[PDB]
């Protein structure tokens, strides 16, 4: 492994320079701990003054030990050189494997290193915080899969040959691998890769169906009796429905409620309006017509809070093109709340992202942000970072996809 | 001098050395400068160089009003050389100190030329001192006064040099910051001064002194506008001045003031005065000060008159945070381990929006104390809040954005925080049914808001230089007015229902107020909304009695 890998970055580009975020006295002394023994093992080293860049670190959990999980994010952008499975989605059953460990087998180009720089904050500015750089392939930077493919490419050759009709893509620090066999096949070929893996020091410390996955289709309400605000309610729905499916009509629906009648007032359906919204039902079964996907443009995820341990997503790159979208739930036990649905919901989302078109999508967060900057990593398990943003849009929205 | 090895330093990629020529100065300048430099020179900090060296950066020598000083201008080559690990800015908060038994203040002198510079950069630091007729030229060979990488190696270096020290020695905590070391310890007072002069001699062992004498710096320590005593610690005299005009630049000052007591002194209120700084025009125009800011400054002169102190932290205590409400969207709050012994004070006054409400703002002031308190102590507190457990918790579930309470307890302290009204879920049966719409023209400015009811009851109210929105707000307002305690109301606006629907209890526009203020008289008001130009049935009699006219 003597020969190291030239790394470059964009040509009028310098390396990342991202705030540390101030951390509790637990998450420290973690990180001094972990950073302790990465020293002792050669993965990491101090560094001097002369150091400029930094990228934020957090202590997370994944099991009772901490883990490290390094925000390399900023580094990702500033840096790039070098596919993607089609059929990973329509595969039965899809396993996640975290193979980020491979990557500390592998030394770091020397004078990229520096550009690796991250600090472990102290408290109240006490003292400055310790500075280490990486002397091997860091988890969570995109040059470490692309410098490492060869390897694995190598590692995982004998087990293609032998399973021709399974599926592995690599993402980042996992790997996905899919297969159309019953549950228990399923998880014994897992299980066989994972010792194969194992066997040749490639150290394995979730598994979905994506077979399941699906488009939402727009729902409307069933009535044994009908308001005037229900079929305000209703008209309005459709009419936000008709952008995307243009047959919706509202005509004779709207028609019932012709003067100006009590809110509470009791209309009964009429035959003309109950053919229009049996035909609207009708229409909102089929999928939208002129929706596809572009490699070219940012995937942007959209989500609203429903109440009741109840979150709904929309995956899209244009407004009103829907590329996916869902409806997250969790039991509550009375241990859950917002930050931790909408973590789980994001981290969700992600691996959607990731399996159906291979990178993670922009999320628009209904959060507050420093909030979020606060408890993120409190329930964040998965060893990546999505871009995210922070909004409002509560009006509508919530009702419609609801 | 080289015990302490020297950081590596480069220059920015594609530049080259300072070539900025030395000004003429005048004979006695000249002179002081010549020994001085000598005396440098004789100290190893400098030396004489060859004559091809390229490279100058200019020179010169003041006694402000007895002793000379040298100084170097140091832009150009600052500007030529790379970035460094930022040095901290960040200074340590006197309430996050932890209470030791005895403390000792050391003043390294001559800092940074007590620290080896790279040889290789040393020829960019090349000066002239100039000869009468036309020069002497020397170099630095230790971290120049003004050079940008002075204090971050300066930094790296001591910690170095601490290491040894503070490893042979963990009874003893050692706070670095600039020039300074900040000794603190629980040993007995002598075998304390030992250590003391331990770690003086091992400084000495590495080139660096201390104050030789007993400690220049005795308690109380005045440090960075902080008075910090054995046993507790306050901010230095906040000294408010008193103007017939105001300009922008003495509006900052003053609410930088304001700012700097309030994390010791309770109940400042900066909002109205930060009102008046909306202008973010030039610092020079005066700017006429608002009832309420002359009203705020009074009160803030009122608070300032009495003396106040915070105390330092303990480790074993609990760390708890109680908040109060201090009016319009304004509210104050405590840290402390003992109730009445605050570690410190703070505000919060920001709305972040033209609308909100009391639960909102109280909720994203706990979230200020959360993030303060991980930077302070490393932990976040227990609240003591003036909210029940019923008005917190209809707020976050009914809010549409996600929330991150804590563990509380409520106590009743009023003004308690509460709901002041509540929008229904479902429409209302018995009560009458007001659609409303607004119109404006987006020319003449001139508009109108107007209802029409079940009950057969029409209205059309002018209004002059507005919008659309202010006039689909000023429909609801209508709708309001002309009800009883229940009613109904349909609107067509987007705009308008987002802002109520928000449910707000402050605002910055007055129609908004008013609006609040009728919600809040009623008992039973239900919001609802239809698309535009759709016929629904009674929002197109509004539209046609009142969008065309
Ligand atoms: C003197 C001292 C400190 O002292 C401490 C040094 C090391 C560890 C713990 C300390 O303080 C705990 C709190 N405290 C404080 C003052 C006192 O008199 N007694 C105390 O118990 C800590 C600081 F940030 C100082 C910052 C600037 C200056 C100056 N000039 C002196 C400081
Ligand atoms: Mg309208």
């Amino acid at each position: 492994p003597i020969e190291t890998v030239p790394v470059k970055l964009k040509p009028g580009m310098d390396g990342p320079k991202v705030k540390q975020w101030p951390l509790t006295e637990e998450k420290i002394k973690a990180l001094v701990e972990i950073c302790t023994e990465m020293e002792k093992e050669g993965k990491i080293s101090k560094i001097g003054p002369e150091n400029p860049y930094n990228t934020p670190v957090f202590a997370i959990k994944k099991s009772t030990k901490w883990r490290k999980l390094v925000d390399f994010r900023e580094l990702n952008k500033r840096t790039q050189d070098f596919p993607h499975p089609a059929g990973l989605k329509k595969k039965k059953s899809v396993t996640v494997l975290d193979v980020g460990d491979a990557y500390f087998s592998v030394p770091l180009d020397e004078d990229f290193r520096k550009y690796t720089a991250f600090t472990i904050p102290s408290i109240n500015n006490e003292t400055p915080g310790i500075r280490y750089q990486y002397n091997v392939l860091p988890q969570g930077w995109k040059g470490s899969p692309a410098i490492f493919q060869s390897s694995m490419t190598k590692i995982l050759e004998p087990f293609k040959k032998q399973n021709p009709d399974i599926v592995i893509y690599q993402y980042m620090d996992d790997l996905y691998v899919g297969s159309d066999l019953e549950i228990g096949q399923h998880r014994t070929k897992i299980e066989e890769l994972r010792q194969h893996l194992l066997r040749w020091g490639l150290t394995t410390p979730y598994e979905l169906h994506p077979d399941k996955w699906t488009v939402q289709p727009i729902v409307l309400p069933e009535k044994d009796s009908w308001t005037v605000n229900d079929i305000q309610k209703l008209v309005g729905k459709l009419n936000w429905a008709s952008q995307i499916y243009p047959g919706i009509k509202v005509r004779q629906l709207s028609k019932l409620l012709r003067g100006t009648k009590a809110l509470t007032e009791v209309i009964p359906l009429t035959e003309e309006a109950e053919l229009e919204l049996a035909e609207n039902r009708e229409i909102l079964k089929e999928p939208v017509h002129g929706v596809y996907y572009d490699p070219s443009k940012d995937l942007i995820a959209e989500i609203q809070k429903q109440g009741q341990g109840q979150w709904t997503y929309q995956i899209y790159q244009e407004p009103f093109k829907n590329l996916k979208t869902g409806k997250y739930a969790r039991m509550r036990g009375a241990h859950t709340n917002d930050v931790k649905q909408l973590t789980e919901a994001v981290q969700k989302i992600t691996t959607e992202s990731i399996v159906i078109w291979g990178k993670t999508p922009k999320f628009k967060l209904p959060i507050q942000k420093e909030t979020w900057e606060t408890w993120w990593t409190e329930y964040w398990q998965a060893t990546w970072i999505p871009e995210w943003e922070f909004v409002n849009t509560p009006p509508l929205v919530k009702l419609w996809y609801q | 001098i080289s015990p302490i090895e020297t950081v590596p330093v480069k220059l920015k990629p594609g530049m080259d050395g300072p070539k900025v020529k030395q000004w003429p100065l005048t004979e006695e300048k000249i002179k002081a400068l010549v020994e001085i430099c000598t005396e440098m020179e004789k100290e190893g900090k400098i030396s004489k160089i060859g004559p091809e060296n390229p490279y100058n950066t200019p020179v010169f020598a003041i006694k402000k009003k007895t002793k000379w000083r040298k100084l170097v201008d140091f832009r150009e080559l600052n500007k030529r050389t790379q970035d460094f690990w930022e040095v901290q800015l960040g200074i340590p908060h006197p309430a996050g100190l932890k209470k030791k038994k005895s403390v000792t203040v050391l003043d390294v002198g001559d800092a940074y030329f007590s620290v080896p510079l790279d040889e290789d950069f040393r020829k960019y630091t090349a000066f002239t001192i100039p000869s009468i007729n036309n020069g002497i030229r020397y170099q630095y060979n230790v971290l120049p006064q003004g050079w940008k990488g002075s204090p971050a190696i300066f930094q790296s270096s001591m910690t170095k040099i601490l290491e040894p020290f503070a490893a042979q020695n963990p009874d003893i905590v050692i706070y670095q910051y600039m020039d300074d070391l900040y000794v603190g310890s629980d040993l007995e007072i002598g075998q304390h001064r030992t250590k003391i002069e331990e770690l003086r001699q091992h400084l000495l062992r590495w080139g660096l002194t201390t104050p030789d004498k007993k400690h220049q710096k005795e308690p109380p320590f005045l440090w960075m506008g902080y008075e910090l005593h054995p046993d507790k610690w306050t901010v230095q005299p906040i000294v408010l001045p008193e103007k017939d005009s105001w300009t922008v630049n003495d509006i900052q000052k003053l609410v930088g003031k304001l700012n700097w007591a309030s994390q010791i002194y309770p109940g400042i209120k900066v909002r109205q005065l930060s009102k008046l700084l909306r202008g973010t025009k030039a610092l020079t125009e005066v700017i006429p000060l608002t009832e309420e800011a002359e009203l705020e400054l009074a009160e803030n002169r009122e608070i300032l008159k009495e003396p106040v102190h915070g105390v330092y932290y303990d480790p074993s205590k609990d760390l708890i945070a109680e908040i109060q409400k201090q009016g319009q969207g304004q509210w104050t709050y405590q840290i402390y381990q003992e109730p009445f012994k605050n570690l410190k004070t703070g505000k919060y006054a920001r709305m972040r929006g033209a609308h909100t409400n009391d639960v909102k703002q109280l909720t994203e002031a706990v979230q200020k104390i959360t993030t303060e308190s991980i930077v302070i102590w490393g932990k976040t507190p227990k609240f003591k809040l003036p909210i029940q457990k019923e008005t917190w918790e209809t707020w976050w579930t009914e809010y549409w954005q996600a929330t991150w309470i804590p563990e509380w307890e409520f106590v009743n302290t009023p003004p308690l925080v509460k709901l002041w009204y509540q929008l229904e879920k479902e429409p209302i049966v018995g009560a009458e049914t007001f659609y409303v719409d607004g119109a404006a023209n987006r020319e003449t400015k001139l508009g109108k808001a107007g209802y029409v009811t079940n009950k057969g009851r029409q209205k059309v109210v002018p209004l002059t230089n507005t919008t659309n929105q202010k006039t689909e707000l000023q429909a609801i307002y209508l709708a309001l007015q002309d009800s009883g305690l229940e009613v109904n109301i349909v609107t067509d606006s987007q705009y308008a229902l987002g802002i109520i629907q928000a449910q707000p209890d402050k605002s910055e526009s007055e129609l908004v107020n008013q609006i609040i203020e009728q919600l809040i008289k009623k008992e039973k008001v239900y919001l609802a909304w239809v698309p535009a130009h759709k016929g629904i049935g009674g929002n197109e009699q509004v539209d046609k009695l009142v969008s065309a006219g």
